[PDB]
């Protein structure tokens, strides 16, 4: 079991971004995909972004478009999440958690002088384990 | 011995640019030139 960290809850003003970090023992992002996840309490998980383990690959559910951002520091020991623009009613606990992906061809047609056309994708698989997670309220 | 004589008595008609000695050069040599290319690798690949 990696062990997995995950800032501490914070308290923010309305109309404000907040900053999240996380990290996973053993430099273990570099085999699993970076996950972010937002609930509230008597209510349904909400996906929020993920990074490919290879870190080729970012995004977001569509709702946090232009609000949110990943990092991650150099070597992916840990990685980061920047949220924007939070009001009273982003109050939900925050996770981060790890995963895993299928990578399969989508499209190919073979060249016979030079590499395949290849067109590729990613089929989230699991969630891995789940961290701890933070929590992040907003008031005045 | 490429040898040349200088002809006695004798003058002669000449015409710049009208020879076409030079056009056989002009397709010898590219000739030659695509007989040397022809034998070699396509660098295709490198469209990418
Ligand atoms: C010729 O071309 C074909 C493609 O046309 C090649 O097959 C493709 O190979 C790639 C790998 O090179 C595969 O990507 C990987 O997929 C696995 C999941 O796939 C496994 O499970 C399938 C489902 O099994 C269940 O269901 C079926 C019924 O549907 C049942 O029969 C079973 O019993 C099970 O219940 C299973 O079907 C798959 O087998 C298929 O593929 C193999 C070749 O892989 C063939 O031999 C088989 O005949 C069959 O077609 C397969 O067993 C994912 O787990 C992989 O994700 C890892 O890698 C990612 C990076 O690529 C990474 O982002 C992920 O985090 C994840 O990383 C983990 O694994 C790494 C090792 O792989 C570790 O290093 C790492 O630490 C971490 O643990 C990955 O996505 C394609 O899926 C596969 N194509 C298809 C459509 O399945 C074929 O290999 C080529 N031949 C040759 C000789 O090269
Ligand atoms: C040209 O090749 C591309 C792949 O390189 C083909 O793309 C495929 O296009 C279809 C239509 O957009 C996608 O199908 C999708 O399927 C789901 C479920 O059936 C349906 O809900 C969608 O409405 C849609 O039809 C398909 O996924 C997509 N493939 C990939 C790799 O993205 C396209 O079909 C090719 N054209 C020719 C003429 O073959």
């Amino acid at each position: 079991q990696v062990q997995l960290v995950q800032s501490g809850a914070e308290v923010k003003k309305p109309g404000s971004s907040v900053k999240v970090s996380c990290k996973a023992s053993g430099n273990s992002f570099s085999n699993h995909d970076v996950h972010w996840v937002r609930q509230a309490t008597g209510q349904g998980l909400e996906w929020m972004g993920w990074m490919s383990h290879e870190g080729d690959k970012t995004g977001l559910a569509q709702k946090f478009q232009g609000r949110v951002t990943i990092t991650r520091d150099s070597g992916a020991s840990t990685v980061y999440m920047e949220l924007r623009g939070l009001t009273a009613d982003d109050t939900a606990i925050y996770y981060c958690l790890t995963g895993s992906k299928h990578r399969l061809r989508d499209y190919f047609l073979y060249n016979e002088y030079g590499p395949n056309y290849e067109e590729w994708g990613d089929y989230l698989a699991t969630l891995d384990v789940w961290g701890h997670g933070t929590a992040v309220t907003v008031s005045s | 011995n490429p040898q040349e004589i200088h002809l006695e008595n004798v003058t002669e008609e000449f015409n710049m640019w009208k020879n076409n000695m030079v056009e056989q050069m002009h397709t010898d040599i590219i000739s030659l030139w695509d007989q040397s290319l022809k034998p070699c690798v396509k660098l295709t690949p490198l469209c990418v």
